[PDB]
RNA sequence: GUUUUCGUUGUUUUUU
C-alpha cells in the first residue's frame, strides 16, 4: 500500500506492480516503468487514511481532489519529494502536481 | 511489637523503655526542620555546616 | 563476594559429596559478568547460616534451556534434645 | 465437538461471490509422554526424570483439523501441545511395569500416584464442594424486606457439566402488607422483575385457568389460590403471547430501538434460551417449561404457606465434589474457546492476503501449555489475566512428609465459600455427612469445619448417561406431562429425573 | 581433572568444564560427583 | 525522592521499577500529552478525552479503592497500589 | 471448637476497639481522672 | 405526582440523543413525552406494568 | 486555494464512533470496502467518506447524513467498542479533522534503531529522493576486542584515529576518508547510509557529552 | 586495608 503522489489512491503494491493506478498510471504510467518510477509516484510512507466509497458528492472528495478520482483508500501526507523527471513530465502535460503533505 | 504489647507495658507505663526500644532498637532517625514554616525543608552540610 | 568461605568448593565451582558443611558456607561457585577488565560478580550459593552437616548428593545436570542445572543435596541427623515435641 | 465449525466468508466485488472459508475439527489424538531435549532428540519420559531435571510429566496431544471451502457465486494432526498427566493412569508409564521395571527406574512402588509432576514438581488437585445444580430451592428470606421466600435454581446443561444460567423467584408482599402477596421473577441477561403470570402468558399459556393447573393441583387448596389471586388480578392486562413477549422483551437488558418488529423474537429466545436450558433448549417443549415453573411456584407457595419444612441448605445430599473433570474440563474449555478465538482471527488476517496457511505458522500451541502451567503451578483455576475472581489454592504441593500425611492429602475437600462472614452452619457438623467424610479430621481455626475428607468408605460418582433411563421409564408406562390433569393424577407421582421433571406416574411401587 | 559417573551404566568418567555434560559410555542425561580425597572421622555416639 | 520510590530488585541485578515511579510516569505522560494537544489538532473531545484520562491516572495515583469505578492496574494484571493503600491498613505505615 | 475458633477472634477485636477507646485517661496530681484534652472524667478515682 | 424523566433515549426526528424527556403521568392511564430538541410528543395508555422503556418502545412502535 | 472547498451545512455530517485501539484503519478498510460491496443495492449506505488520522488515534469518523446509515455500517463489525461513542461534528472542525499539520543539512539529530541508537548525528547528504540520508557521527567500534552487536552493551565513544585502527585489527582512499568495514570515516567521525526513519531532528537538547565534544 | 551486599509480592500451609 504506497500513496500516490498525484491522486492519492492507495492499493496494496502488488496492484501498482500489475493493476495500477486507476487515474494517475495514464500520466504517470506507473505500470510501465520501472519500480524505482511506482515508488518515487507511490510512496511506502502515508498518512491521512480516507476511505472514499462515493466521492461525486462527497465534501471530503472535493476537498481531497478524488471527486473524479476512483473511489478508495486516500492518503493524506505524502513525505518526500517527486524527483525532477516526473515533475517535469506532469508539469509537461499540464499536470501541476500539489504535494498533499503541506 | 505488638499493639497489645504496648498496651500492657504502658498499663505498667515504662515510658523511658519504650521510647527508647522503639528509637534504638528500631529505625532512629535525625533530620533538619526549619521553625518558620515549621517543616522539614532545610538544605544542610556539615563540613561547610 | 560473601563473607563465608570458598575453598571448599571444588576447582569447577562446586563441592564434593560427602564434605562437611557448616552454615554461612558456599557450596555452589557461580559468577555473572558485569555490563560494562574485573567484569564478573558474586553469584554464589551459601549455606543457611542454622543449618550444617554433611552433603549427601551433588547432581550436575542440564535443565530444559540445556544449560548446567544442578540439584545439591545435604542432610544431617537430628538427635531428640531438652524441649523436642512428641506425642502419642 | 461442542464448537465444531468456523464459519467465515468474503462477499468480494472488485461480481457477488460468497467463499466461506470454513474450518471444521476431526478427532482428538493423545499421545504418551514423548519429550525434545534441547538436543533435538525425544524420548518417553518417567516422572523420576522430570523430578531429577525439574520438567513436568506431560503428554504431547494431537487434534484433527479440517478446512473446508464453500465458495458459491450468489486439516492435519496439528501439535495442540503437551498435557500434564495424573500418575498410574493409563497414559501413564508407570500404569504398566508391574512391581519391578518400577525398581529400576528407582520408583517406590507404595506410591500410588494421583497427582502431576509439572518442573519436576509434584501437584495435587484439590475438590471443590458444590449443592447440585437444576435444584429447586425455596428460602425464608429476612423478614426486613419484601421477599419473604426465596426459590433459587441455577440452570446448567447436563452435558458439559457447565453452568449457563440461574433463575430466581420471591414471594412479593407481606402477610397483610406490601397490599398482596404479589410474586415477581428474576432472570439472565434481563434489569427489572416481572409479574409471574406475564411470563406465563408469553410462554403460551395466556389464561389464568392452565396458569392455575400447571401451578395448583389441590383446588381444594383455596388458601393457595387467595395467595396467587393478586398476582392473577394483576394478571390481567396481558392476554397474548406477543404483548406479553414485547412487554418481557422491553426488560431485556438490550440495546435502545429494538421496536416490537425484533424485540418480541429476542423476547420468545430469551423464553427459550437462558431459561432453564436443562429442561429444553429447542421449540415445542415450553409447555414442559410451564408444567415445571408451575410446579415450581407451587413449592415456593407451600413453604411461604409453611405446610413443609424450607429445604436445609445443609442437608448434604445436595452438595457435590468437583472431582478433577470438571475442573480440567471448564479450564480446558476456557482455553480452547481462547484459541478457537485466536485462530479464527488469524485466520482473518492471513486470508486477506489470500496466501494458502499451512495450519502450521498460524497455531501456537504455547496458549494452552502455558495457560494450564500457570493456573496448575500457582494453583489459580484461572488465566494469568484473571486472577481475581479466580478460585486459587484448588491445586497444592503435596506432603511427602510422612505416608499417611498424603493419604489423607489425597482426601482432601474444599469449600469455596469464602471466609466473607463467620456464620455457623458451615463449619458445623450435619447428620447428612453420615459415612461420608472424616468426622474427626478437620484443620484449625479459620479453615476448620470447612475443608473435608473421604470417608474410608465414601465412593465419588463419574456420572452416567441418562437416555437408558429414561428408556425404562418409558418401557413401565411413564405418563407424560402433558396428560396430567389436576384432579386425575391427585395421587400420582410426578417423575424426576437427574432431579428435572420427567414425566408422571400412578403407581410408582411396582416399578 | 574431576571424577564423575553415571547413573545408568555405572561408569566413572572425567569432564574438564569443556564436553558438553553427557554420559561419556550410555548417553544417559544425568551425571554425578564421587567423594572426596580427604578422610572421614565419625564419633559413632 | 527515590528514597520513597526507590529499585526493587526482582533478581539480584534485575530491578522492576516501583510501581510508584510507573504510575508518575504515566501521569508526566498523561500531562505532555494535554500539552502537545492544542497545538495541533484538538478538537475539543479530544481535549475532554485526553484531560478525563489524565483526571483518572492522577485519582488512580491517589486512590484504588474508588467505590463505583474498577481499579488500574499494570501489565501484570495486578491493581495499582495507590499511596492510600501504602499508608491504610493493618499493615499500612501507621499500624504497621 | 468452632465457638472457641469464633470468640478468641471477635474477642480480640472488642479488645482492641474497647484500648483504642480509653488510651490516653490518666489520674493526676490532682487525683482527677482527665484525658489527653484535660477532661475530668471522674472527680476521684473509683471515688477513692 | 408528576415525574418528569429527562431520559438518555434518542429521538427520530431532530436525531438527538437524551433529548426524549419521558414524563409518565398515571393519574388518567395517559403518558406524556417531549424533546427539548423538536418538542416531538409520544401518547400511549399506561397500565400498572408501563415503564420508559416500554414508552419508548410504543413510540418506536407507533411512529416508524 | 482550498479555502473555497470550506464544509458547510449542506455537506454531509459526520459521525465519530471510536473502535478497539490499533483496530481503526481495520474499520476504516471495512467500512470502505462494505459501502463499495453496498453502493447501488437495494439497501444502500449513505456515508460518502470514512478516514481516520494518527492523532485522533481510536477515533473514527465517517462522513454520513444520518444515524441509520452509521448504524447500518457500523453493524457487523466487531472492531467497534460496544459503545456508539460518537459526537456530532461541529461545521468548523470538519476541515480540523482532515487537516495534515525541517530537515536540513548540517543539523544535529538523533540515532533510534539498530545498535548506534542514542548518538548524534549532524546531517552531510539527503538521498534526491528522499529517504536516505548519510550523517555525521562519532564511529563505536570495539577495534576487535570482541569481533570473532546490540544496543545495551556499548562502551563510552571515542574520536576515530587511524593509529589506533591500524594497530588493533582499512582502505584509504581520501584524506582522513577510510571505508573500513562498511561504513565511511571521515575526519576521525562516522559516516553511513541512515534511513529517513531512524533520524529526527526536531525537539534535541545536547548532553553534557555532546557540549563536551560538539 | 582498613573497609564492605540480596529482592519483592503474593499465595497456601501449618505453628498457640
Ligand atoms: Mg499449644
Ligand atoms: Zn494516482
Ligand atoms: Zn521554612
Ligand atoms: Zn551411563
Ligand atoms: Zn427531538
Amino acid at each position: 500500500e504506497r500513496a500516490c503522489m498525484l491522486c492519492g489512491i492507495v492499493l496494496p503494491g502488488r496492484v501498482f506492480m500489475q493493476n495500477g493506478c486507476p487515474n494517475c498510471d495514464s500520466v504517470l504510467n506507473l505500470r510501465d516503468s520501472d519500480q524505482a518510477t511506482v515508488n518515487e509516484c507511490t510512496s511506502s510512507s502515508f498518512e491521512g487514511l480516507v476511505a472514499v466509497g462515493d466521492n461525486e458528492h462527497s465534501w471530503v472528495a472535493k476537498w481531497l481532489r478524488v471527486d473524479r478520482f476512483q473511489p478508495g483508500l486516500y492518503a493524506v501526507r505524502v513525505d518526500g519529494r517527486l524527483p525532477s523527471d516526473i515533475v517535469a513530465a506532469l508539469e509537461q502535460y499540464g499536470v501541476y502536481y500539489r504535494p498533499r503533505d503541506g | 511489637f505488638g499493639e497489645m504489647e504496648r498496651d500492657c507495658m504502658i498499663a505498667h507505663g515504662a515510658a523511658g523503655f519504650l521510647k527508647e526500644r522503639l528509637m534504638e532498637a528500631s529505625d532512629a532517625f535525625r533530620v533538619h526542620v526549619c521553625g518558620i514554616c515549621g517543616l522539614m525543608s532545610v538544605i544542610a552540610n556539615l563540613k561547610k555546616n | 563476594l560473601k563473607h563465608g568461605t570458598y575453598e571448599k568448593l571444588d576447582e569447577d565451582g562446586l563441592i564434593a559429596p560427602g564434605v562437611r558443611v557448616s552454615g554461612d558456607d558456599i557450596i555452589i561457585g557461580k559468577t555473572t559478568p558485569i555490563p560494562p577488565y574485573h567484569t564478573k560478580r558474586d553469584a554464589s550459593t551459601p549455606l543457611r547460616s542454622t543449618e550444617n552437616g554433611i552433603v549427601d548428593q551433588v547432581l550436575l545436570t542440564t535443565n530444559q534451556e540445556g544449560l548446567k542445572f544442578v540439584k545439591v543435596r545435604m542432610r544431617t541427623t537430628k538427635v531428640p534434645q531438652i524441649g523436642d515435641k512428641f506425642a502419642s | 465437538w461442542e464448537e465444531p465449525r468456523l464459519i467465515l466468508d468474503q462477499p468480494a466485488q472488485h461480481d457477488n461471490i460468497n467463499k466461506r472459508y470454513e474450518i471444521r475439527f476431526g478427532k482428538i489424538y493423545l499421545s504418551r509422554p514423548t519429550m525434545t531435549e534441547a538436543d533435538g532428540t525425544t524420548h518417553a519420559m518417567f516422572p523420576q526424570e522430570a523430578r531429577l531435571r525439574n520438567l513436568t510429566y506431560s503428554s504431547p496431544v494431537y487434534l484433527d483439523m479440517e478446512k473446508s471451502m464453500f465458495t458459491s457465486i450468489d486439516g492435519n494432526k496439528v501439535h495442540i501441545g503437551k498435557v500434564p498427566i495424573m500418575l498410574r493412569s493409563k497414559f501413564c508409564s508407570l500404569r504398566t511395569l508391574d512391581e519391578v521395571d518400577l525398581y529400576k527406574m528407582k520408583e517406590c512402588p507404595y506410591d500410588m500416584g494421583g497427582y502431576f509432576v509439572i518442573n519436576g514438581s509434584e501437584k495435587v488437585l484439590i475438590a471443590q464442594e458444590r449443592s447440585a445444580a437444576n435444584i429447586v430451592q425455596v428460602f425464608k428470606k429476612a423478614a426486613p424486606s419484601p421477599i419473604s421466600h426465596v426459590a433459587e435454581i441455577r440452570s446448567a446443561l447436563e452435558k458439559g457439566s457447565r453452568l449457563i444460567s440461574t433463575m430466581q423467584i420471591k414471594l412479593y408482599g407481606r402477610e397483610d402488607k406490601g397490599t398482596g402477596r404479589t410474586i415477581k421473577a428474576t432472570l439472565p441477561y434481563v434489569k427489572q422483575d416481572i409479574p409471574i403470570v406475564i411470563v406465563f402468558r408469553a410462554l403460551g399459556v395466556v389464561p389464568d385457568g392452565e396458569i392455575l393447573q400447571h401451578i395448583c393441583y389441590d383446588e381444594n387448596d383455596w388458601q393457595m389460590l387467595e395467595m396467587l389471586k393478586p398476582c392473577i388480578e394483576e394478571g390481567f392486562v396481558i392476554q397474548d403471547k406477543e404483548v406479553a413477549l414485547d412487554f418481557i422483551g422491553r426488560r431485556g437488558s438490550a440495546a435502545l430501538g429494538i421496536r416490537r418488529e425484533k424485540r418480541i423474537q429476542y423476547a420468545k429466545d430469551i423464553l427459550q434460551k437462558e431459561l432453564l436450558p436443562h429442561i429444553t433448549q429447542e421449540e415445542g417443549f415450553e409447555t414442559r417449561k410451564t408444567f415445571f415453573l408451575g410446579y415450581m411456584v407451587n413449592r415456593l407457595l407451600l413453604c411461604a404457606l409453611e405446610r413443609k419444612d424450607q429445604d436445609d441448605r445443609d442437608h448434604f445430599g445436595k452438595k457435590r465434589l468437583d472431582l478433577a473433570g470438571p475442573l480440567l474440563a471448564n479450564l480446558f474449555r476456557i482455553l480452547f474457546r481462547k484459541l478457537t478465538r485466536e485462530i479464527y482471527r488469524y485466520m482473518q488476517r492471513c486470508i486477506e492476503t489470500d496466501r494458502d496457511f499451512n495450519l502450521n505458522l498460524a497455531v501456537k500451541s504455547t496458549t494452552i501449555t502455558s495457560g494450564l502451567k500457570y493456573s496448575l503451578a500457582t494453583g489459580n483455576w484461572g488465566e494469568q489475566k484473571k486472577a481475581m475472581s479466580s478460585r486459587a489454592g484448588v491445586s497444592q504441593v503435596l506432603n511427602r512428609y510422612t505416608y499417611s500425611s498424603t493419604l489423607s492429602h489425597l482426601r482432601r475437600t474444599n469449600t469455596p465459600i469464602g471466609r466473607d462472614g463467620k456464620l455457623a452452619k458451615p463449619r458445623q457438623l450435619h447428620n447428612t455427612h453420615w459415612g461420608l467424610v472424616c468426622p474427626a479430621e478437620t484443620p484449625e481455626g479459620q479453615a476448620c469445619g470447612l475443608v473435608k475428607n473421604l470417608s474410608l468408605l465414601s465412593g465419588i460418582s463419574i456420572g452416567s448417561p441418562s437416555e437408558p433411563i429414561i428408556n425404562f421409564l418409558e418401557e413401565w408406562g411413564m405418563e407424560p406431562l402433558e396428560d396430567y390433569d389436576p384432579a386425575q393424577h391427585t395421587k400420582s407421582t410426578r417423575i424426576f429425573v437427574n432431579g428435572v421433571w420427567t414425566g408422571i406416574h400412578r403407581d410408582p411401587s411396582m416399578l | 581433572g574431576v571424577k564423575y559417573t553415571c547413573g545408568a551404566c555405572a561408569h566413572n568418567f572425567s569432564l574438564n568444564k569443556s564436553d558438553p555434560v553427557r554420559c561419556k559410555e550410555c548417553g544417559h542425561r544425568v551425571i554425578y560427583k564421587a567423594r572426596t580425597k580427604r578422610m572421614i572421622q565419625f564419633d559413632a555416639r | 525522592p527515590p528514597q520513597v520510590r526507590p529499585s526493587i530488585a526482582m533478581d539480584e541485578t534485575t530491578q522492576g521499577q516501583d510501581d510508584l515511579t510507573h504510575k508518575l510516569s504515566d501521569i508526566l505522560k498523561a500531562n505532555i500529552n494535554v500539552q502537545k494537544l492544542e497545538m495541533d489538532g484538538s478538537p475539543q473531545h479530544i481535549i475532554n478525552e485526553v484531560e478525563q484520562l489524565l483526571q483518572f491516572h492522577v485519582a488512580t495515583y491517589m486512590d484504588n479503592d474508588i467505590a463505583g469505578q474498577p481499579q488500574a492496574l499494570q501489565k501484570s494484571g495486578r491493581p495499582v497500589k495507590a499511596i492510600r493503600a501504602r499508608l491504610k491498613g493493618k499493615e499500612g505505615r501507621l499500624r504497621g | 471448637l468452632i465457638d472457641t475458633a469464633v470468640k478468641t477472634a471477635e474477642t480480640g477485636y472488642i479488645q482492641r476497639r474497647l484500648v483504642k477507646a480509653l488510651e490516653d485517661i490518666m489520674v493526676h496530681y490532682d487525683g482527677t481522672t482527665r484525658n489527653s484534652l484535660g477532661d475530668i472524667i471522674q472527680f476521684l478515682y473509683g471515688e477513692d | 405526582i408528576k415525574q418528569k424523566l429527562e431520559t438518555q433515549f434518542t429521538c427520530l426526528f431532530c436525531n438527538h440523543d437524551n433529548s426524549v424527556v419521558c414524563t409518565l403521568d398515571k393519574k388518567n392511564s395517559i403518558g406524556l413525552l417531549e424533546c427539548k430538541k423538536c418538542n416531538l410528543s409520544f401518547q400511549a395508555p399506561i397500565n400498572s406494568l408501563s415503564q420508559p422503556i416500554d414508552i419508548y418502545s410504543d413510540w418506536i412502535d407507533a411512529c416508524e | 486555494p482550498q479555502r473555497l472547498l470550506i464544509p458547510t451545512v449542506d455537506d454531509p455530517g459526520i459521525w465519530g464512533v471510536k473502535v478497539r485501539l490499533g483496530k481503526e484503519k481495520d474499520v476504516v478498510r471495512q467500512i470502505l470496502k462494505k459501502k463499495l460491496a453496498r453502493e447501488g443495492t437495494k439497501n444502500p449506505l449513505e456515508i460518502y467518506s470514512a478516514f481516520q488520522r494518527d492523532s485522533f488515534k481510536g477515533h473514527v469518523y465517517i462522513e454520513a447524513r444520518k444515524a441509520e446509515a452509521i448504524n447500518d455500517a457500523l453493524k457487523g463489525n466487531v472492531n467497534v467498542f460496544s459503545n456508539n461513542s460518537k459526537f456530532l461534528v461541529g461545521i468548523v472542525e470538519y476541515k480540523d479533522l482532515l487537516r495534515p499539520v525541517k530537515l536540513t543539512r548540517g543539523s544535529y539529530v538523533r540515532v533510534k534503531n539498530g545498535k548506534f541508537k542514542g548518538d548524534l548525528a549532524q546531517v552531510d547528504e539527503v538521498l534526491e529522493n528522499g529517504l536516505e540520508a548519510r550523517l555525521k557521527l562519532v564511529p563505536r567500534l570495539d577495534y576487535g576486542k570482541d569481533l570473532s552487536y546490540t544496543s545495551k552493551f556499548r562502551p563510552a565513544q571515542r574520536l576515530f584515529s587511524e593509529a589506533e585502527a591500524r594497530v588493533h585489527e582499512i582502505r584509504r582512499d581520501r584524506d582522513g576518508f577510510v571505508t573500513y568495514g562498511g561504513e565511511e570515516y571521515y575526519e576521525g567521525f562516522l559516516y553511513k547510509t541512515f534511513r529517513l526513519q531512524n533520524l529526527i531532528v526536531n525537539s534535541i537538547n545536547p548532553t553534557l557529552n555532546e557540549l563536551s565534544l560538539f
